């Protein structure tokens, strides 16, 4: 047993914490399908803690990020019964979500690779936290928590990974899409006055403002929108004067 | 008398160049063209007094003091002497012809080595020998054997002893010429031989240690630089073999007389294993030379090989005979020295017991041999003669010797005559005078126990006689001897039975026991043989006849080598294995009672009784299992009694259960053959359960045992080959060491248990095997070079196991054979090339007969021609001789 964990370890640590070319790609591939389709979860301890190990203290380039995201995808997909017992989707999750110095140093105006593993990590981070039925999810007031106080305290990770692994974790778990949605009442003024800073990134915050206006326009909305027309006067009007609010809001919903 | 040897420009290159400055004592000898041996060298000038003259290059002949050019006046003149010192000349000293005797001169001529010097190990650190040490060359020489003339330019002889200085660049040195050290060493007072006149040019490190302990790794069981030496490491090792070689230095250096060294430490070479060199212990000037085997199975192993070695050294090195033919002498010393301290360090086996084994496989190993005295001459022969019989012969030798009277005048004679020989006559020893002073201040005679018992000896009869004398108590009894018999003169030229080998009979030992075997000695003188003797003042048989008088049992030395032959051999067995206070007649009654007849249920219970037996030690316990195994049904099969009890008794672990598995396990599993059912479940169980109970670090008896185990069950029980699911028990065994053999040889590391499974596998299947993927797979493995020790075991197991087609199979192995030259890859594709195609072509002359016939029929591909033309140095004399034996 000891030695057989030891050598499968090993070997893919050479491998998979390696790196080739021509058969980069099919050895990753092959890897990652033969761990998530055969073998068994003995070596679940040793993979989490040398992935989290190398991913708390790496942080360098997109490539590791993707190797790592992908692996730890495929692993988590088709794994056994030791991922909930273990617990990674809070540190891994929480880390993936945090990251900004990776993109920025490695790449940091045009992340493409940022975005894209924005958004991969919103979906497994999303599907662990939904995958719970009595109690196998209970960090939605921590993640809330710390989303407000990293919004309320500065900067970190802006302006994409908090909404996405926010939105993802939300929308995934909402089996309190009303209440992650809402939270207060005047936010977006308050957070984008807050924060500025003098973003001179017109298109990212106006790509944000969209997408946020997009994934926050469903049954509620349909029925009030065609028995009335999404309130023009009553958003208009009343409620408070948030130019991008009320002008994304109204923009994506003409 | 003399000698200055500058050697250097020898790593790097794989060379050695560098001037010679011989300072003559010789004082006579022959001068002038003097025959100085070399090899394939370069020679570089030869100047000598003024300028040079002719000479002769080549058997070196460089001709020197030929003409009257030189002056007489020096060798004419005497100078003033004192306590009777004399040193006068004559005709030879002065005269005026050539090829003068006692003259003093002093020679000088440069010579260089390349690396195509045969017999030497040049491996230089430039991209030709390994990732490890780039910085360091490897040009290992060997020095026991004819190394000096590929070394260098000299005699090679051995009836001309003297002395030379060892001041070499690689006293004290330290800064000299830039980054050299001129190592300066005077030894100008004790004088050597040529034989012994090497440079084995090894690593600079040097592991060597002390004798002070006590303890440290939980011990045990005027000093010198003792321990080994290695390349920065054999840490444990060298601490081991420090303690242990500490000891025994100490010991032997105590009980012995006097030694002229004190580096008393060994070396770990990279060009190990040899023949004659890295063979246990090698003896050069202060320093071993030892193989890889630091993490090997030692115990009695290592304890006998250490022993034999430093008593071989102590007792080759310090009397030097003008006869060559002191093997039974050295030999004979060794085998005491060694033998008195293992028994006075270990003791777990039973020395007596250990003793008496060895004795009997010398006997079995001896039964069928040559001659002892035979003719000298040059490594094989010497390494041939040195492991082969003549080490267990000196033994059997030395005891009787030894215990044919009192052991003062032994021990006496020898401490005392060590120290003439030793004091005044270090080369003109002599062997038969060594035995006639012995024979002649201790009794007397020994010539027909020396040459008789070196030529040859045997018995198979003995009678008894039982008379009972009422009239006057008188129970005479008689004893006769009888026996059934039905290169040494170019292997036995002629022939002879003997007739009678053994010419004295010696002594004849009584021991008659009295009722319910008692402990009653005698002592019989007999001398002639053929006499008689005479003596005075369901168990219905033992129940009818309990106690009748004395049953006088079998012995004392076993002066002809002894088989036992009397009446009551059921009483006689089972009294003497059940009441004896002697580990040797215990030994012998149980070995008697074990190939002899007696009860079932009786013998099994005595048996187990006695093998577990606190008692008892590895001898007594693997006797009884032996006996047992042998003799498992009084007239049936299988013994559900000790088969069952062996089985329930075997389910820090030490030498009893490390002894008992091994041979419950290769003796366990024997024929069976029938019950596939029951013989899978058994040893599949054992197989696949081993060690599931006391797992741990001592794997090596397991893994030997466990392969010599599942071998005889797959090759005894599968010799014949699914009514029991026999093939399927066969696949699933060779899918079981396929798989483990991949997988230990693979994301793994061993080599103490992978070769003994391959050949245990190999040699359990043989015929009725894959045919054919043998020679691809070890062509695969040996092109590889997977694991230091796995091509030749696949090169040998390949060469020995095929036979069938052969197409090519000739061209493919002498490529490889010579392609492949190293250590092991050399001197076991070597010996096991020869070996492995002696032993699968073939009384001896019908058997040469027929290897000479099928070398006819396939006398197509030699080579001889090649095979011939690229040996050289040690495969060069052997190929030569081997190579003339087999044309």
């Amino acid at each position: 047993s000891r030695e057989l964990q030891l050598y499968f370890d090993k070997i893919v640590e050479v491998l998979l914490n390696q790196e080739e070319t021509k058969e980069a790609e099919l050895l990753r591939n092959s890897a990652l399908q033969s761990v998530r389709a055969d073998p068994g979860l003995q070596l679940v301890p040793y993979f989490i803690q040398f992935i989290s190990e190398t991913i708390t203290k790496n942080l360098k380039n997109i490539s590791l990020l993707s190797t790592m995201l992908e692996l730890i995808y495929s692993l988590l997909m088709n794994e056994s019964l030791f991922l909930e017992p273990y617990v990674a989707i809070i540190p891994c999750i929480l880390t993936l979500l945090l990251a900004k110095k990776i993109g920025n140093v490695d790449d940091e105006l045009q992340k493409q690779q940022q975005l894209a593993l924005r958004e991969l990590s919103a979906s497994l981070l999303e599907r662990v936290i939904e995958d719970f039925g009595s109690s196998y999810s209970t960090l939605k007031p921590r993640i809330t928590r710390t989303l407000l106080r990293a919004f309320v305290s500065v900067n970190n990770t802006t302006p994409g990974t908090q909404y996405g692994a926010l939105l993802g974790l939300r929308g995934l778990g909402s089996e309190v899409i009303r209440i992650v949605v809402l939270g207060n009442v005047i936010n977006w003024s308050s957070t984008f006055l807050e924060k500025l800073q003098q973003e001179d990134q017109v298109f990212l915050i106006d790509t944000l403002i969209e997408t946020l206006r997009v994934l926050t326009k469903g049954i509620d909305n349909e029925r009030l929108k065609q028995r009335v027309g999404d309130l023009i006067a009553d958003r208009i009007q009343a409620c408070d004067d948030a130019q991008d609010i009320y002008w994304g809001i109204f923009f994506g919903e003409v | 008398a003399h000698q200055k040897v500058q050697l250097d420009v020898d790593l790097a290159t794989q060379t050695v160049n560098g001037e010679t400055e011989l300072t003559i004592f010789a004082t006579d000898p022959s001068l002038s063209k003097v025959r100085l041996d070399a090899r394939c060298m370069q020679i570089h000038e030869v100047s000598v007094n003024l300028i040079k003259a002719n000479f002769i290059a080549a058997n070196l002949t460089v001709y020197l003091p030929e003409n009257l050019r030189l002056r007489p006046h020096d060798l004419s003149n005497t100078y003033s002497p004192v306590s009777n010192y004399n040193s006068p000349l004559t005709s030879n000293s002065a005269l005026m012809n050539s090829d003068r005797l006692y003259t003093p001169f002093v020679l000088k001529i440069n010579y260089s080595l390349r690396v195509p010097k045969n017999g030497i190990i040049f491996n230089g650190g430039s991209h030709t020998t390994i990732e490890k040490t780039q910085w360091f060359c490897h040009t290992i020489n060997n020095d026991i054997g004819c190394s000096a003339s590929s070394w260098m330019p000299c005699i090679d002889n051995f009836y001309e002893k003297y002395t030379w200085e060892l001041q070499l660049i690689v006293e004290s040195p330290h800064i000299l010429d830039h980054s050299k050290k001129v190592v300066s060493v005077q030894l100008y007072n004790n004088p050597v031989a040529a034989h012994h006149i090497g440079f084995f040019v090894g690593p600079f490190e040097q592991l060597p240690a002390s004798t002070f302990k006590f303890q440290d790794q939980s011990h045990p069981k005027a000093a010198v630089a003792a321990r080994v030496y290695f390349l920065p490491s054999q840490k444990e090792m060298v601490l081991n073999t420090c303690l242990a070689l500490y000891k025994n230095l100490d010991f032997y250096s105590k009980e012995f007389g006097s030694y002229p060294f004190s580096t008393y430490s060994m070396v770990f070479v990279d060009n190990l294993p040899t023949q004659y060199s890295s063979f246990a212990g090698i003896s050069g000037i202060s320093s071993e030379v030892l193989y890889d085997s630091g993490l090997v199975e030692p115990m009695f192993p290592v304890t006998e090989l250490l022993s034999l070695i430093v008593a071989e050294q102590w007792s080759g090195i310090n009397i030097v005979p003008k006869s060559l033919n002191d093997y039974w002498c050295v030999i004979g010393i060794a085998h005491f020295m060694a033998g008195q301290f293992l028994k006075k360090l270990f003791g777990f086996n039973n020395y007596k017991f250990v003793i008496k084994q060895r004795s009997d496989r010398i006997c079995r190993e001896d039964i069928g041999k040559a001659p002892l005295a035979n003719q000298h001459f040059r490594f094989p022969v010497n390494d041939a003669t040195d492991f082969k019989f003549i080490r267990l012969k000196a033994p059997l030798v030395l005891f009787i010797l030894d215990r044919r009277m009192t052991k003062t005048d032994r021990s006496f004679g020898l401490s005392r005559v060590i120290p003439k020989i030793f004091a005044a006559n270090g080369n003109c020893l002599s062997t038969s005078h060594f035995q006639h002073v012995c024979e002649k201040v201790a009794h007397h005679k020994l010539d027909s126990f020396f040459n008789n018992w070196v030529h040859n000896s045997g018995t198979p009869v003995l009678r008894v006689t039982q008379r009972f004398n009422k009239k006057r108590m008188f129970i005479e009894m008689g004893i006769r001897q009888v026996q059934g018999y039905e290169e040494a003169c170019q292997h036995v030229d002629q022939t002879g039975p003997g007739v009678t080998s053994q010419i004295f009979t010696g002594p004849m030992t009584i021991r008659i026991h009295e009722a319910d075997g008692t402990p009653y000695e005698h002592i019989v003188d007999l001398k002639e043989g053929f006499t008689k003797l005479d003596i005075q003042y369901a168990e219905g048989e033992e129940a009818r006849t309990q106690d009748a008088a004395e049953w006088i049992r079998i012995d004392a030395d076993f002066e002809w080598i002894c088989q036992i032959h009397l009446n009551q051999p059921d009483y006689m067995y089972q009294s003497q294995l059940q009441q004896d206070r002697d580990v040797e007649a215990q030994l012998d009654s149980v070995n008697f009672f074990s190939n002899s007849l007696r009860p079932n249920v009786f013998y099994s219970s005595v048996l187990v009784r006695t093998l577990m037996d606190n008692r008892y030690f590895y001898g007594v316990r693997c006797e009884a299992a032996k006996g047992l195994a042998r003799l498992s049904k009084e007239e049936n099969n299988h013994i559900g009694l000790h088969h069952l009890l062996k089985t329930l008794k075997q389910a820090f672990q030490r030498l009893f259960i490390q002894e008992t598995i091994p041979a419950a396990l290769s003796t366990i599993k024997i024929k069976d053959s029938d019950l596939f059912l029951n013989l899978r479940r058994i040893l599949l169980r054992l197989l696949q359960y081993n060690d599931n109970l006391n797992n741990d670090f001592n794997d090596c008896f397991y893994v030997c045992s466990l392969i010599r185990a599942l071998a005889n069950t797959i090759v005894e029980a599968g010799m014949v080959l699914l009514d029991d699911r026999i093939n399927n028990i066969n696949r699933e065994t060779v899918i079981e060491f396929n798989r483990r053999l991949q997988l230990d040889a693979a994301d793994v590391s061993y080599h103490t248990c992978i070769s003994d499974t391959i050949l245990n596998e190999k040699v359990r299947l043989g015929s009725e095997g894959l045919i054919n993927f043998r020679f691809p797979e070890l062509l695969q493995f040996t092109q590889e070079k997977y694991s230091v020790y796995v091509r030749l075991a696949g090169f040998r197991g390949l060469l020995l196991l095929g036979g069938l087609k052969n197409k090519s199979i000739l061209h493919y192995f002498f490529s490889t054979a010579k392609l492949e030259l190293s250590a092991l890859f050399k001197r076991g594709l070597i010996d096991h090339f020869l070996e492995a195609v002696g032993v699968a072509a073939l009384x001896x002359x019908x058997x040469x007969x027929x290897x000479x016939x099928x070398x006819x029929x396939x006398x197509x591909x030699x080579x001889x021609x090649x095979x011939x033309x690229x040996x050289x140095x040690x495969x060069x004399x052997x190929x030569x001789x081997x190579x003339x034996x087999x044309x």
